[PDB]
RNA sequence: GGGAUAACUGGCUUGUGGCGGCCAAGCGUAGCGACGUCGCUUUUUGGAUGCGGCUCUUCCUAUCAUACCGAAGCAGAAUUCGGUAAGCGUUGGAUUGUUCACCCACUAAUAGGGAACGUGAGCUGGACCGUCGUGAGACAGGUUAGUCCCUACUGAUGAACUCGUCGCAAUGGUAAUUCAGCUUAGUACGAGAGGAACCGCUGAUUCAGAUAAUUGGUUUUUGCGGUUGUCCGACCGGGCAGUGCCGCGAAGCUACCAUCUGCUGGAUAAUGGCUGAACGCCUCUAAGUCAGAAUCCAUGCCAGAACGCGACGAUACUACCCGCACGUUGUAGACGUAUAAGAAUAGGCUCCGGCCUCGUAUCCUAGCAGGCGAUUCCUCCGCCGGCCUCGAAGUGGCCGUCGGUAAUUCGCGUAUUGCAAUUUAGACACGCGCGGGAUCAAAUCCUUUGCAGACGACUUAGAUGUGCGAAAGGGUCCUGUAAGCAGUAGAGUAGCCUUGUUGUUACGAUCUGCUGAGGGUAAGCCCUCCUUCGCCUAGAUUUC
RNA sequence: GGGAAGUCGGCUCCGUAACUUGGUACGGACAGGGGAAUCUGCGAGAUUCCCACUGUCCCUAUCUACUAUCUAGCGAAACCACAGCCAAGGGAACGGGCUUGGCAAAAUCAGCGGGGAAAGAA
RNA sequence: CGCGGGGUUAAGGUGCCGGAGUGGACGCUCAUCAGACACCACAAAAGGCGUUAGUACAUCUUGACAGCAGGACGGUGGCCAUGGAAGUCGGAAUCCGCUAAGGACUGUGUAACAACUCACCUGCCGAAUGUACUAGCCCUGAAAAUGGAUGGCGCUCAAGCGU
């Protein structure tokens, strides 16, 4: 018996992912983002788009 | 036993983690990974099966079903991770505002004596102009991070159950750019995300939750039998189990007043029982209904996430056309699905005349 | 009877016999002598054996099976020999005192070994004297040796780092296995008989982890009913027989007696190749490189370092931040603790002229431990702000104010620490103070819960609520038709008066009706619109 | 009580008539019971299943004996050079302290299947 | 070999652990668990298309080795044997011519031929080769079973080997 971590049925399970899994997970996955986003969508310093600071060690103290 | 569930130990937290999300790529669509629920019960059915090749083909089998009540999680938060030569770190989190007071609960443990102090100064952050400080957070979560995660919370007071304390958890965002990500999670912001809005009905999922536990219990039972390598004596059961391929069978609306009724049984009924789950209620939410047996006792908290790899069988390919729900009575040996019917078999008694 | 020796093996052991002749590079100047070949064993017709057995852990490979390869008249199918592989599995019968061989059944196959003089752990099936003899032994003649704790492992708690929530993942563990059926296909192949395989699909064995809808089993639900003996005077209702006995029996617990789930990348070995030298042919190899095993390392999976790390919430005192006064406060060890390209080394850098052994380089480097004033200078520092920048364990640029400042020269002061005595001078940390700003929290005990449990521990609830608790009602399950009364239904037991062709009056098993009634129902079932009653902002400890 | 294993296990007499006290012919009777069920209308009621032995093994049943966590109180003994983590090496089949490496973090609870026990040699 | 201070050594060492050299000169070796003083054993007249040094013999501008382009012929399908056997299923002899050279043939091949190829020869090319041994270092020259040992790290123009 073919082992399940066998190149060869790796390959095959590769395949079978690439051609029928793929196309029907990424229509399953288009529907319900498709819902997600439904119901989503239901001066720099001083205004924060300068990403300024907020408020052991890795050197040595001098 | 098997030398890949040792330490055996108990689980270190009542939730369970998912230790593991898919990997993400920009390609696909902006989508939220897992899911939360509670353990109500299971029961049976029967399903006209379509596998092309098993002698049960084109015929009707009856099956095992685990019945998990899920209401909607609430988004009250934003997480964002970078990574690192030690390996993924918080960057920082924002919340969003108006907390719920079952939130505020997981966060306190003396709830009921503590002056309810939570995340009061980060409203005030919100409403007193410091919002600058909130934005650079947000940017600072789109220009430095990886991956985004969202912190849901469950709804207990939705749910039938004693307990009063939520249960918060991150839900990984995939399938997009990082500001992608941070558009979607802010904008879910206080908002209800449903069961059907995360998975739906066809789909093979993973289920993580914490195993019930027997106590002290000796190698006969704690192993199988009849140094690490030596079968032991100790703790067996309260372990964390991550369970997976179980398909989903059906997402129930709760408000739907036919949830348990098929193209077949033309019955206005529900999932609960009749006389309610065992030990759990009734189940007046939306509901998630699984495949097969699942880690966890009745009314335990559960992670519903979705797999970690494109599938490989034909099992997860399959639409479920399903043929009749049980609603007998699980307090005993029930053959009535509903009081209309117990009653049109038994007629009317003695107590119908005296009340009426 | 005396003397010596008193254990013994310990880079031991394994697959290929010994003897004689011939050949024989050599050594040697006759003798030793391998690989072969000849002669003997040995040829011209097809039982042996005289400590064993079973379970479990781990390891070895000298591999029986499963995976992949090389060869074989290997057509196909079935195979044989050999190579890489220990990931994963690895019997029974007959017989015998036991074992083996042979022989016989399953099975994918039903390999061999180690645990180190005690074959890992567990279980099981005599010599000295005395006497009498000696062609030789005998003696119920005596004597004699018979040496509940620490730790490993397995689980469970835990002090200090304020409590808490959400995480990361160093390291450690690691898992799947074999078979069958369908299609390919009665196809390739084959004279015939026969007869595959790759892709694709569906099941089953073993192993592992869960789960209880259903289906069995289990019953202290002592829940309901029947029944034996005795007792409470009888009915009813019950006690005793360490749970009298029987039947059903939820809940819980269980069961390959039930059901569910078991996942994918890279690099390799044998081997097969590409380009191409060594070596003007050639060559898979030397430089370079492609594929390839159930192998190796990882992901998925379990644990989480209790002295590994991160984000966030709220922090009463304390001291939570700031200014500056310091500390007779600590430091595996200031004293200019100064200096960022990347990349190659059979090459590189640049200002595009040129430069590169060489960091014995560059910057900085003067002043009472660094004073005061002036001539003169726009140079180098510093602190605050503004705009922006830096996330691998988070900083720097520009501008702006204000503060200091030998690039040149000069004046006034240095003395006395007495001829040296660490030139007490830096940094980070912590403490104690002042005067300015800000804030008014949690955990534990306790009661409670059963998603938990040896006990800790864990999931919960406890401040007014969609609250908690006790009852009640309804629902759902279990049992199987309560007590009592009545009907001439009533098998039967007896009185009245006289014949009864229909005589009456009483008792009465059993039957039927009231009665799927009666009882139990969460103790680990379900629901409650004001169903009823009651409770409640506590009291003790601890915390920067 | 049940299951399992092995077996070679399952499935003539009375009266009557002639003959030499005994035989001969004739007539009649013989060559089951128990338990569990199913089918037709209690019924000649019809049909189905199980009955064994053993110096064998296992399980169920009864009896006997030892079997027991915490709390309050009370309360010993055995034994005790000092100790207790491993692997290699340490000529004298010798390691527990030595060499050099793996490492190594307070205080505990429970379980326990390993170690802390063994030769002397013809 | 009394208790102390100073100096210098031995055997052993100088990559800290670890005091003293990543000291100097010339070479050699890459090992799929090298070696670091074991040289006793396995172990042989052993296997190695690893590498370096050397001894002997032989061929070379009269053109050596390797290659490429060509020849490789005739008596003769020599004798015997075979159903068939022509150099090439088998036994034995194995000569001559033409020669530059060519075996009564070294392999592939045919039922037997045919055909290809090797031996050998010539042309092109152009300068050193090729056979056996010897001596160093290196690989193999046999190994089981808890995880471990040049003392450990580690070391490759060595921190290995010789002077």
């Amino acid at each position: 018996a073919k082992s399940a971590r066998a190149s060869r049925i790796k390959e095959n399970h590769q395949r079978f992912k690439k051609n029928i899994a793929g196309p029907v997970e990424a229509a399953r996955l288009e529907r319900l983002s498709a819902k997600l986003m439904a119901i989503a969508q239901a001066s720099g310093v001083k205004s924060g788009k300068s990403i300024g600071r907020k408020d052991s060690s890795i050197v040595f103290p001098m | 036993g098997s030398l890949a569930f040792l330490p055996r130990k108990r689980a270190a937290r009542h939730r369970g983690r998912v230790k593991s999300f898919p990997k993400d790529d920009p390609k696909k669509p902006v989508h939220l990974t897992a899911a939360m629920g509670y353990k109500a019960g299971m029961t049976t059915i029967v399903r006209d099966l379509d596998r092309p090749g098993a002698k049960a083909h084109k015929k009707e089998v009856v099956e095992a079903v685990t019945i998990i009540d899920c209401p909607p999680m609430v988004v009250v938060g934003l997480v964002g991770y970078i990574e690192t030569p030690r390996g993924l770190r918080s960057l920082t989190t924002v919340w969003a505002e108006h907390l719920s007071d079952e939130v505020k609960r997981r966060f306190y443990k003396n709830w009921y004596k503590s002056k309810k102090k939570a995340f009061t100064k980060y409203a005030k952050k919100y409403a007193e102009n410091n919002g600058a400080s909130i934005t650079r957070e947000l940017e600072r979560i789109k220009k430095y991070c990886t991956v985004v995660r969202v912190l849901a919370h469950t709804q207990i007071r939705k749910t039938p159950l004693k307990q009063k304390k939520a249960h918060l958890m991150e839900i990984q965002i995939n399938g997009g750019s990082v500001a992608d990500k941070v558009e979607f999670g802010r904008s879910l912001f206080e908002k209800p995300v449903t069961i059907d809005t995360i998975f739906e009905k066809d789909e093979m999922i993973d289920v993580i939750a914490v195993t019930k536990g027997h106590g002290f219990v000796g190698v006969t039972a704690r192993w199988g039998t009849k140094q690490w390598t030596v079968a032991r004596a100790g703790q067996m059961g309260y372990h964390h189990r991550t369970s997976v391929n179980h398909k989903i069978y059906r997402i129930g609306k709760g408000d739907d007043e036919a949830n348990a009724s098929t193209e077949t049984d033309l019955t206005k009924k529900k999932i609960t029982p009749m006389g309610g789950f065992v030990r759990y209620g009734e189940v007046n939410n939306d509901y998630v209904m699984i495949k097969g047996s699942v880690p966890g006792v009745k009314k335990r908290i559960m992670t519903l996430r979705k797999s970690l790899f494109t599938h490989t069988s034909r099992k997860a390919l399959e639409k479920v056309e399903l043929k009749w729900i049980d609603t007998s009575s699980e307090f005993g040996h029930g053959a009535f699905q509903t009081a209309a019917e117990k009653k049109q078999f038994m007629g009317t008694l003695k107590k119908d005349l005296q009340t009426s």
